């Protein structure tokens, strides 16, 4: 029944990700080898290269980064996505955010 | 044997031709005191006119 | 090497001048 | 400075001679050397300057770290990119016929160390 | 031989003292530690000092 | 083909082919305080691949010494009586085989990421090569523009708006 | 082992073994790392004993090289690697207390 069971669920659950990668979203993956494996990574700022403040940069890091929280799961980037495909949303096609996994 | 193999021809009057002095063909990471020989050969290159 | 521009003398541009307005290299 | 014992004003002649090497030195000169027109005093302050603009960005992140071969290897990377500059710079002097070209060739090398060198250390810092 | 070019620049070593954990030896006016320096040669004709 | 394909050591047909003297010659224009540390580490894989090369090349020249010596002596195989004319024979031809082999370019995926490299270190090697081998990058150029590499520092390049440093030999655009 | 307790590096028993494979075969580190296994003998398990073999450790390394007052309390990282030699009392003080982490009992 494991073969009925993934299959149902594969062919109900399934959706092609219908949107094409946001700049943030390119630019999360590209800075995504910066994420450490079975250790956290220690996250220093530096003023001159990272601009606004030691406690903006830290949140948006932790945001980012440590939390988990996944580029399309942001604010700015879903209305980027809802923005940028006005023409998919249209004639009833909905957008996916997060790529089937 | 059977396949191309670099021609090795080249500029065999010119005086000190392969003299080549250091320019933004060449990138600058050279022997430090190599600076010496690019005015040699500066030099030498306007006694050939 | 590289001619500093200040040193750099423009005989080529000297030359182009001096060419006929119908020709290959003004048309290049 | 005239008012103090034997002791002192022997210290005080010995750190006064340890400076003057670079004078007594100055009279012997060699007459099969290939001279060059040297940096000037204002190019080699903007230089240095642009030096301590370069060393402004790069303190927190060396500071922040805790192992000695990342510091390292920090160094070394924009140490390839500032010496291929030197190396430009020390060509394009050496080779310079007046004061205008050698002061050219070191707003070059400052220009370059304050356009390309700035934005390299910064990528190479996010990196870290 | 050759000469003493117009400016070299030389990497600060580092760790070279361990006394109070600290790995810069050297700090600018700025306070901000200095990892390179910048050697000038001014006079291209003298000699050394031994 | 073979199962070693992944092996620093190894190559294929079109790799980037550089004899051992050229690249003896190579190693001695190069300074190592220029290079990254994978760069270092390219070129130290190099160095025990070519040793244990150049250790082994006489042996592969030696059947081809072998039979060009007998074939000199004549048609008469003396053997352990005529060593004494064969080895002197030997000790002629070997090294003209041996340097036959030794100018022989051979591939490998070293010689071809020390040289193809996109990176800093490819560009210093490239460059180093250009300006203090000349001829070395005269030939190495012409094979790296017949194996459709692009890059400035080569004679054969069409966007370049300063000419060339050396010969141009003929080539089909 | 002429600083240590013991003849031989077997009779220091499991935290000798595991002080030999803190470092590698060549680092003369270890033996400072038997020597922790010394000073958390009867002291390791008691709460206050922990504290008192890490004061020995600090001791033994001010003792061994000249060490400034602050110098063993401003250290940045107490971990250690395979290829720390015992060149500085701060290297000292890192092995022994290493060497009294491994000590059971």
């Amino acid at each position: 029944t494991y073969y009925s069971t993934n299959k149902e669920a594969l062919i109900q659950n399934f959706e092609p990700l219908n949107r094409k990668f946001t700049e943030e979203e390119v630019e999360q993956f590209l800075r995504n080898e910066g994420r450490s494996q079975e250790e956290k990574r220690n996250w220093i700022y530096n003023p001159h290269i990272h601009g606004s403040t030691e406690g903006e940069w830290k949140a948006d890091i932790h945001e980012k980064f440590d939390s988990g929280k996944a580029p399309w799961e942001r604010e700015h980037v879903k209305a980027k996505i809802l923005e940028t495909n006005k023409a998919k949303i249209d004639a009833g096609e909905e957008i996916q955010l997060k790529p089937f996994k | 044997l059977f396949d191309f193999n670099p021609s090795s021809i080249k500029f065999e009057k010119y005086p000190f031709y392969y003299w080549i002095n250091s320019s933004q063909l060449t990138e600058f990471n050279q022997y430090r005191k190599f600076v010496i020989r690019d005015s040699i050969i500066y030099s030498l290159n306007n006694y050939i006119i | 090497e590289m001619i500093l521009p200040h040193n750099n003398r423009q005989l080529a541009r000297q030359y182009f001048d001096s060419l006929p307005e119908n020709d290959i290299n003004r048309k290049y | 400075v005239e008012e103090m014992d034997t002791i002192q004003k022997m210290n005080y002649e010995a750190t006064v001679n340890m400076g003057r090497q670079d004078l007594i030195t100055r009279e012997y000169t060699f007459y099969s050397d290939y001279e060059f027109i040297p940096i000037q005093e204002d190019r080699k302050q903007q230089m240095e300057d642009a030096l301590n603009n370069l060393h402004k960005i790069i303190h927190p992140t060396v500071t922040q770290l805790k192992k000695k071969a990342n510091v390292q290897e920090i160094q070394d990377r924009v140490f390839r990119k500032l010496q291929g500059w030197e190396g430009e710079l020390n060509t394009c002097v050496f080779s310079a016929k007046n004061v205008r070209d050698s002061n050219f060739c070191a707003d070059r090398f400052t220009n370059r160390i304050n356009t390309e060198g700035v934005e390299f250390v910064k990528q190479i810092l996010r990196e870290y | 031989p050759g000469e003493v070019l117009p400016l070299r620049i030389i990497k600060y070593p580092l760790g070279l003292e361990t006394i109070h954990n600290n790995i810069f030896e050297n700090t600018n006016n700025e306070g901000n530690v200095e990892l390179f320096r910048l050697r000038f040669n001014s006079n291209s004709s003298k000699m050394q000092h031994k | 083909m073979d199962n070693n394909y992944h092996f620093w050591g190894n190559g294929d047909r079109q790799d980037v082919s550089l004899s051992y003297e050229d690249y003896y010659s190579i190693l001695d224009c190069l300074l190592d305080e220029k290079l990254s540390p994978q760069g270092l580490m390219k070129f130290k894989n190099l160095h025990e691949v070519s040793m244990y090369g150049v250790s082994y090349v006489p042996l592969y020249c030696f059947p081809v010494a072998y039979g060009i010596s007998h074939m000199l002596t004549g048609k008469v195989r003396r053997g352990h009586s005529g060593y004494r004319n064969l080895f002197s024979l030997m000790s002629v031809v070997l090294p003209f085989t041996c340097w036959y082999a030794y100018t022989t370019p051979i591939p490998r995926r070293l010689y071809t990421e020390i040289i193809c490299s996109n990176n800093a270190d490819g560009a210093y090697v490239r460059n180093r090569i250009k300006q203090q081998k000349p001829g070395i990058w005269r030939k190495l150029s012409q094979q790296l523009y017949n194996k459709n590499f692009r890059f400035p520092e080569l004679n054969q390049d069409l966007t370049a708006t300063e000419f060339p440093l050396d010969y141009v030999a003929p080539h089909k655009f | 082992m002429a600083q240590t307790a013991h003849q031989n590096r077997y009779q220091g028993g499991l935290c000798y073994a595991q002080c030999n494979e803190l470092f590698s075969f060549w680092n003369p580190s270890i033996q400072q790392c038997w020597k922790g296994c010394d000073f958390g003998v009867g002291r390791v398990n008691d709460p206050e004993g922990r504290i008192e073999a890490q004061q020995m450790c600090k001791r033994w390394a001010a003792e061994l090289y000249w060490t400034y007052k602050g110098e063993l309390d401003t250290i940045k990282d107490l971990r250690v690697h395979a290829d720390m030699y015992p060149t500085t009392p701060q290297n000292v003080y890192r092995a022994c207390l290493a060497g009294v982490r491994r000590q059971k009992f």
